[PDB]
């Protein structure tokens, strides 16, 4: 993607640039050539349209550049998604949408199930610190009325 | 005017069809004609499928049982007067449906209410009933139709047997109903009430108002027909009708049977145009084909010969156009089937139609994009039709069909590609023919004793037919006809001189010859006719020829080809024979070639090679039209060709009455005898005797495509045998029954004059020794030959009297003039009174006499700026009004000179180019006026040649200095009467205070013509004659076009006394007007006014050299030159006094009589007598048609009212109501208003006040701006001035920024549309017409034509129509989208870009005039970069956004055209 | 000169009658009389010490750098009487403009306005 869409923040990437890293802007990987282990990446350049009515552009692959940058250690740092929660917790009852992330109620924060709750980063998604930190106090807050409530009758 | 439909798409029964099938009728009143009594309309229909639910409830409230199938309804007019002739149609009906065993349920009164009625059209308004037919027999649907169609046409046979008047069946079916009448179009669902129920429930609707050129209602001829709607008009209607009386002698089909024999006349009697073109229609679909086949059989697309169609629709269109003559003329069509609903279009695509798909299944298609009412987020693609397209619906299946794939669908039924290859062509077999057998030319004696036998001339051969074996194309003339009429002459006139040729008026556009030639076809077939309601491969089997005309190898070749399959008929008569040998002749001849034709001939050869000294020739046409017409009345005419081998062919106008009059093809041997004799001698030069032959060939072809074109046919197969000419000085008796279907107004000579004639110019070649042919005048003065109007002595002796002002020389010139013998139909005429003379200085003052003569408009390009200078000086002195012609005029004589002199002129002409006409040209004039057709060439545009443009021109025309400047025939703004109106409408919006004029030319059936415009709320009308003068024009326009003005002037004022509408218009008329009897003449007859012409210009010094065309004018009057300039004479004075003259003897002539004023003499015909030449010429002309005397009533014979007629009121006062700060302070404002597609012109008015008070460029851009939100109307902003912005948001109908001066207007969707920017039309026809200056930003495609005439507007929009930037002429136009065929046609001015993805620019542009590469030069990606940020930031699109950000890779596909005259005048080069 | 017209249409005559001249009250077509603001009623508009530049000092005919607090009532204005021979006079030296009185919300207003 272009450089003023970058999921981070501003600063960090002109700390980077000052620190002597070289950024190069729309390319996607395409292939990895070696023979045992990697010795280079064979990658090429997309091309960003114009921003739709809703604001969401889409790429295309401009079919001449394709170039080749040389390679002795690639990091895949593609992202993160939710685990099988019901498979690996012996609750297959759980309600889970599609990328993964369990579903609540807005208020309680309560999962399908009375008693157990989930509030963090499993809700979100790719999501930040005082987001979690918000969550865990609402999180927090519902339990103790859920046991306030329960402990009483 | 209007016609629509509307449509579900999965074919199920709802009641919002029939809700907004109403509705949209609502909304057309705009259109129509107003009426001051607001009950009297002219027509409305509406047509829907059948309510079974209704009908059975009626029958079950009866008493009866509903039965189980569809029940069938039929709507039946009925006398209304006698109440016995009622019970005799229904005892006919009654009758007639119980004979095929069908139950009658009962009939019923449709409920109606007359209190909505006129008083014309309510008196004769016939009964409406309905009766219900029940399917008792259990039989099928499709055979319950074709019973119903069978019992109709009988019944409807059965009822004209006995002769009983005003019965009509509106409808009879089991499918659907027609609800029609002549009442208001908003007034339909209070006429009819029954379609205000609940139960009135359809898949289906269709609806149309038209617009009458009458006065006098009829309720059976009300649109929707059975199975059509048609909104237009039909050409070829005489040339059809023939053909399918040819057909019906042999068609067949075995579903009708033995009842067959009741459908043979299948065209009746008393109905118009779409009601036949509707009979036809209906007899072809229900025989076994279906909608779509049928309109492509009978109005075919335009078969090119490009790459850019699969060969499948080429051998398709070529089945199609080689099994049915097409049926020409503009037309929108909305027919139905039973099961198919189709829209389609002409071949030329006149006329609009655009179309609206819905998320709920629904179609909606019309004239107009905002009739039915519809929010912005529920529509899935708008878009319009093309020319030869259509859409179709199939209601059986529910599927909707665009145009590539209705066409891929009907390509798939029967193989067509091995049926086409039946066909032989005819090169082939002359390159087959082996160069041997050339005959030996004949003699130079023998060729002579044959050319002096026709009276051919010698400047025949060195004046007209030189220049076309020299350069391919005909001669040139420069000057008015002032030769005798046919009948009038003592010479040997051919009989090819009494036949004029037709053209259209305002009712029908011609067709550009120039340009859009690729819509015309010359092809001719031998052994075509057979039955037309079967398919197999013997209907494409035949011999096929690229041109009607033959050289004499080709027909050789073609002779040897048919072989002994054809008859050699003689056309000679002998000179010994007697009295009448000529009729024997003609009988013997019209006998053995129907004896020939019964004994297997399928060619007849009428030859006359054997005229020698004891036998003359009959006429080519009169023996070919006796021919004709008895094989067409002897029901053998469908099984033999007519081939004609002729003497006297010279010119391509004995070609063109040879092909109308029936003939199939021509060959004229003599002239090309003596194009080998002239080049034996070594007078061409150095080319070949084949180069000439193929030059001659070329010309006669474009000649005859030129004079086809004047009337609106395209095609040779639909005007051969139609008759589409004029007779003048013919017999009633002869022509009407020797020749189809032509008028002869005035009686003429018979058979014997004729054989007089060609006997005596017989016996003078073949009796005495000729030893060469006679000089001869008839384009030019010769003592041996003819007389004329303009001899020297005249010319002389009225300069002197002119010079030196003295009355008795104008008295002597004006008596030397009416002393010579009859040459114009008003020399048969005398003035006899019965009142006692009244002394002469008590007649009107000369000044108010004066004051009612003008002069015609002369263009300034024809005319030096010194002439029309003088002439403007001259009648701007005296009172009178004076015309400036088209070219515009110079702004800078806009105001009085020092002296006192006013150069500027009070009549501002409106001509078909647009050539000058601005927002401040129109402002500065006191009457503006439409030129639709000239005296002396009509139906075609005006020259100018190259060398006369001039830089001064160049610059007051806005054109390229040194190029040929031709008008386009047509408006581009005229193409019906509707359209004359809107145009009207627009000149009296734009200038406050102006009369509107219309030009027309007298011709058969101008009468109906003048009373529709007098509807229009025009106030004058102009009648301009055959002998009216020209700057440049061909020879065969100017001596075979037109009809006396005496016939027209005399037919309109009747026609307009009769419909009780000549008390508001005044009339006018010029042309061959040289003393004052004529001038009383005239205003006997009924005009008025009175236009001079040429006259004028003899009285400044014109000797009548008739070289205005070659810019070489001796007196320098018609000459840009300067030396030649420098050589005028003229002075004011000249005319002053000539129009003093001229005035003094009306003066003179009205005291002999024993009147006072020219108002008591207007109308008064009783005064005008009719006498003979004498006893020895025997001519039966017989004036009477032209003295009938209608009786006007209680109103006057002339205009008595003031002021113009005015026209409601528009948007734009309102606006002026809220812009004071504008006109008062000079301050920006901003308003916004609601627009709807019922609000013509909006924002002239403004445009009005603006340039009046700040000028055209007073005003920075952008000082006023107004937002409109919806469906804008016609006419949308025009002529605009600089100052001014309009932006729309929606989308506009028609005519968009038409005339813009300098203004700005601004189109885009609205913002909650779901629509891609550049795949919907956004504006429609004609956009940009004849700009001058401005912008204009649309975010859609246009439509068609689009930018016609530009000069100085820059326009981007995201795709085009066909014929895109026509004859544009200065400024730049960027197109991002795809383009029509023959783009850029005549393209003379200016640059374009188009944005060309799929490559395929090489095979639509027309690579004439105009080349095309790849921008290389960065001065020009600059200005196309600027443009699109422009166009981006004012209509916020979304598509050029997204060029306009991958710039490095989609500047390498845009196409730069440029034309060629601009390749060494620009200043950066395109080139490297 | 590209047509903006940077007037007002609606001059108003406050109570401390800042800028209120023979040409001011000329060059419009509607007057105002403020009796009583929305905000703060039955109190006089405020100006800072800083607030009055030189531009505002020459303009209102004042002391650059001096607070501003105009007067609560308009002395002028006592009764209903004063209020029609203010009215009156108004109407006298523009013969063409209006006047419009602006009041506040509360009990009572019924009266006043009937007497206005
Ligand atoms: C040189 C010349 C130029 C003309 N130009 C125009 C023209 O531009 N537009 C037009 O309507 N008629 C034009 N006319 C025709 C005249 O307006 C008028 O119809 C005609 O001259 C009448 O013929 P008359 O003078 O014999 O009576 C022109 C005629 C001549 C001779
Ligand atoms: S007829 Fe024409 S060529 Fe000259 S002399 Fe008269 S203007």
């Amino acid at each position: 993607r272009d450089r003023k869409n970058m999921p981070g923040s501003q600063r960090e990437v002109a700390h980077a640039e000052e620190e002597g890293v070289e950024f190069i802007w729309q390319a996607a990987p395409e292939g990895f050539t070696g023979d045992t282990v990697v010795t280079g990446v064979r990658a090429v350049r997309i091309h960003l349209g114009v921003a739709d009515a809703t604001g969401r552009q889409t790429p295309q692959v401009i079919e001449g550049s394709e170039f080749t940058v040389q390679a002795d250690l690639v990091i895949k740092a593609l992202g993160f998604e939710p685990e099988d929660l019901p498979n690996a917790f012996d609750e297959p009852e759980l309600k889970v949408t599609r990328w993964g992330t369990l579903l609540v109620d807005h208020r309680t924060k309560m999962t399908n199930m009375d008693g157990v709750f989930a509030a963090g980063d499993i809700v979100r998604g790719a999501s930040l610190v005082v987001w979690a930190i918000r969550d865990g106090r609402d999180a927090a807050e519902g339990i103790h009325a859920y046991a306030k409530a329960k402990a009483e009758a | 005017c209007g016609v629509g439909f509307i449509a579900a798409i999965d074919g199920k029964p709802r009641r919002s069809v029939v809700e907004k099938g109403i509705e949209a009728l609502k909304a057309v009143w705009h259109r129509g004609a107003v009426d001051a009594d607001g009950k009297t309309g002219d027509g409305a229909g509406i047509h829907v499928a059948v309510p079974q639910k209704f009908f059975k409830d009626h029958v079950k409230v009866i008493g009866h049982r509903a039965p189980d199938n569809k029940l069938a309804v039929g709507q039946v007019f009925l006398p209304r007067i006698s109440l016995d002739a009622q019970e005799a149609c229904r005892c006919i009906v009654e009758t007639e449906i119980l004979a095929f065993g069908y139950y009658i349920y009962g009939w019923r009164q449709v409920p109606i209410n007359v209190d909505i009625i006129g008083e014309k059209a309510n008196a004769t308004r016939p009964e409406i009933e309905q009766i219900i037919v029940g399917n008792n027999k259990g039989v099928s649907d499709e055979q319950f139709e074709l019973d119903l169609y069978i019992i109709r046409r009988r019944i409807e046979k059965a009822v004209k047997g006995e002769q009983i008047n005003d019965f009509y069946i509106c409808s009879l079916s089991a499918r659907s109903i027609i609800y029609k009448g002549m009442f208001l179009a908003e007034q339909l669902t209070t006429f009819y009430p029954d379609l205000l129920d609940e139960r009135f429930e359809s898949d289906f609707a269709i609806y149309h108002q038209r617009y009458s050129t009458n006065t006098f209602p009829t309720w059976p001829l009300a649109q929707p027909f059975r199975m059509l709607a048609h909104n237009g008009e039909i050409n070829t209607v005489k040339g059809n009708v023939n053909w399918m009386k040819a057909h019906e002698t042999r068609m067949e089909h075995p579903a009708f049977g033995t009842h067959m024999q009741d459908l043979k006349p299948v065209i009746g009697v008393g109905l118009s145009d779409s009601g036949s073109l509707d009979t036809v229609f209906e007899v072809m679909v229900r025989a076994g084909r279906t909608a779509p086949m049928v309109k492509m059989m009978l109005v075919p697309q335009a078969l090119t010969s490009s790459q850019t169609t699969p060969d499948n629709h080429k051998a398709l269109i070529q089945y199609c156009n080689s099994v049915m003559e097409p049926w020409d003329g503009p037309a929108a069509l909305a027919m139905t089937d039973g099961r198919w609903v189709v829209g389609g279009m002409d071949r030329n695509g006149l006329r609009p139609m655009r179309y609206t798909i819905t998320t709920d299944g629904l179609i909606i298609g019309g004239s107009e994009t905002g009739m039915v009412k519809i929010d912005e987020t529920q529509v899935i693609e708008k878009g319009r039709l093309g020319p030869g397209e259509m859409i179709a619906v199939d209601l059986q299946s529910g599927k909707l069909y665009r145009d590539r794939e209705l066409k891929d669908h009907l390509a798939t039924l029967k193989p067509w590609d091995k049926w086409v290859q039946n066909t032989t062509h005819l090169d082939e077999l002359v390159k087959t023919a082996s160069l041997k057998g050339e005959p030996s030319d004949m003699d130079k004696a023998e060729l002579r004793r044959r050319q002096q036998a026709f009276g051919l001339t010698m400047e025949d051969m060195e004046l007209i037919l030189h220049p076309m074996v020299e350069d391919g194309k005909e001669a040139i003339g420069s000057m008015g006809d002032d030769s005798p009429i046919a009948v009038l002459s003592d010479k040997y006139r051919g009989l090819h001189h009494f036949f004029r040729q037709n053209f259209s008026q305002v009712t029908n556009p011609p067709i550009d010859s120039l340009r859009e030639r690729r819509v015309m076809s010359l092809k001719t077939r031998l052994g075509n006719l057979g039955n037309i309601l079967d398919e197999d491969e013997t209907q494409t089997r035949l011999l096929q020829l690229e041109s009607p005309v033959l050289t004499t190898a080709e027909f050789r070749a073609m002779r040897d080809y048919m072989g002994d399959t054809a008859a050699e008929i003689d056309a000679t008569f002998p000179v010994d024979g007697g009295p009448e040998a000529l009729r024997d002749a003609l009988r013997r001849i019209r006998q053995e070639t129907e004896d020939a034709v019964r004994g297997g001939a399928t060619h007849v050869i009428l030859t006359d090679e054997a005229m020698g000294p004891a036998r003359a020739a009959i006429p080519a046409i009169l023996a070919t039209g006796a021919v004709h017409t008895h094989l067409i009345r002897s029901n053998l005419r469908t099984f033999t060709s007519l081939n004609v081998r002729t003497a006297e062919g010279l010119d391509t106008h004995y070609f063109a009455v040879l092909i109308g009059v029936g003939a199939t093809t021509v060959n004229a041997y003599l002239a090309q005898e003596a194009i080998a004799e002239r080049h034996r001698r070594g007078l061409f030069g150095s080319m070949p005797l084949e180069k000439g032959m193929a030059n001659y060939k070329k010309a006669i072809d474009d000649g005859l495509l030129k004079i086809m074109s004047k009337m609106g046919i395209s095609v040779i197969s639909s005007y051969r045998g139609g008759g589409n000419f004029e007779a003048i000085g013919l017999s009633r008796a002869l022509v009407a029954e020797h020749f189809p279907a032509m008028v002869s107004r005035i009686s003429g000579i018979g058979l014997n004059g004729i054989q007089k004639k060609v006997l005596e110019q017989h016996a003078t070649a073949y009796n005495e020794e000729v030893v060469a042919l006679p000089v001869g005048g008839f384009y030019r003065f010769r003592k041996s030959g003819d007389r004329h109007g303009w001899e020297g002595g005249v010319i002389h002796t009225l300069q002197q009297a002119v010079t030196n002002d003295s009355y008795t020389t104008f008295k002597k010139y004006s008596e030397q003039v009416n002393k010579r013998p009859p040459m114009q139909l008003r020399d048969l005429l005398e003035l006899r009174s019965t009142k006692a003379p009244v002394p002469v200085d008590e007649v009107e003052s000369i000044t108010a006499i004066r004051k009612r003569f003008i002069t015609p408009g002369m263009s300034m390009g024809a005319l030096s700026p010194e002439a029309h200078g003088t002439l403007n000086v001259a009648m701007n002195r005296i009172g009178a009004k004076s015309d400036s012609g088209e070219g515009g005029e110079d702004p800078a004589r806009f105001r009085p000179d020092k002296n006192g002199d006013n150069w500027n002129s009070a009549i501002k002409q409106v001509a078909s180019g647009r050539f000058g006409v601005t927002a401040e040209y129109l402002n500065q004039c006191r009457e503006l006026e439409i030129k639709v057709a000239q005296g002396a060439k009509p139906g075609e545009g005006g020259q100018l040649p190259g060398f006369k443009v001039t830089e001064m021109i160049a610059r007051l025309r806005h054109s390229t200095p040194g190029v040929m400047l031709i008008s386009p025939p047509p408006h581009h703004d005229i193409y019906s009467i509707e359209d004359l109106a809107q145009l009207i409408y627009d000149l009296k919006q734009i200038n406050p205070d102006a009369k509107v004029t219309v030009k027309l030319v007298s011709r058969s059936g101008i009468g109906t013509i003048a009373a529709g415009v007098a509807k229009a709320n025009a106030d004058i009308i102009l009648i301009s004659g055959n002998s009216g003068g020209t700057g440049a024009s061909p020879q065969t326009s100017i001596k075979f076009a037109g009809l006396p003005w005496e016939m027209g002037l005399s037919e309109v004022h009747q026609v307009l006394t009769l419909n009780r509408l000549r008390h508001r218009v005044r009339l006018r008329t010029d042309g061959g007007l040289k003393t004052g009897r004529d001038i009383v003449i005239a205003a006997m007859l009924g005009a008025e006014e009175f236009g001079i012409g040429t006259a004028s210009l003899i009285a400044m010094g014109c000797i009548m050299v008739r070289q205005c065309h070659s810019n070489t004018c001796p007196v320098g009057v018609c000459v840009q030159d300067d030396k030649l300039r420098q050589k005028f004479v003229g002075t004011p004075e000249k005319v002053v006094n000539l129009f003093t003259f001229l005035a003094e003897e009306v003066r003179e002539i009205l005291a002999g009589l024993g009147f006072r004023s020219l108002n008591e003499v207007i109308g008064r015909t009783d005064l005008l007598h009719q006498v003979s030449r004498g006893a020895e010429h025997l001519d039966d002309l017989d004036l009477n048609p032209r003295l009938a005397q209608v009786d006007p009533g209680e109103n006057a014979r002339y205009c008595t009212l003031q002021g113009r007629n005015e026209v409601p009121d528009t948007l734009d006062a309102r606006i002026v109501a809220d812009a004071r700060p504008l006109f008062e302070e000079g301050e920006k404002m901003q308003l916004a208003y609601n627009a709807r597609n019922t609000q013509r012109a909006i924002g002239t008015r403004l445009s009005s006040m603006v340039t009046r008070k700040f000028g055209m460029f007073g005003l920075q851009p952008g000082h006023i701006t107004i937002r409109l939100r919806g469906t804008a109307g016609q006419s949308l902003g025009a002529f605009a001035v600089q100052g001014i912005k309009l932006e729309v948001m929606g989308d506009a109908n028609d005519y968009v920024g038409k005339g813009l001066s300098g203004g700005t207007i601004v189109v885009r969707p609205t913002t909650s549309s779901p629509l891609e920017t550049n795949k919907n039309t956004i504006i429609g026809n004609t956009v940009l017409y004849g700009a001058t200056a401005g912008k204009l930003f649309a975010a859609g495609q246009a439509g068609e034509r689009f930018a016609v005439r530009n000069s100085g507007a820059t326009v981007v929009v995201e795709g085009c129509g066909s014929n895109g930037c026509e004859y544009m002429t200065g400024g730049t136009a960027v197109i991002l989208g795809r383009v029509g065929d023959n783009f850029a046609a005549g393209m003379t001015g200016g640059m374009a870009y188009v944005y060309d993805l799929d490559d395929s620019l090489p095979l639509y542009i027309n690579d004439e005039s105009v080349i095309f590469q790849r921008i290389e030069v960065g001065h020009y990606e600059s200005q196309l970069k600027h443009l699109i940020e422009e166009h981006v930031t004012e209509t916020q699109s979304r598509f050029a956004a997204e060029i306009l950000n991958d710039w490095a890779r989609e500047v390498t596909k845009f196409w730069q055209v440029v034309p060629k005259e601009m390749l060494n005048r620009l200043e950066v080069p395109v080139h490297l």
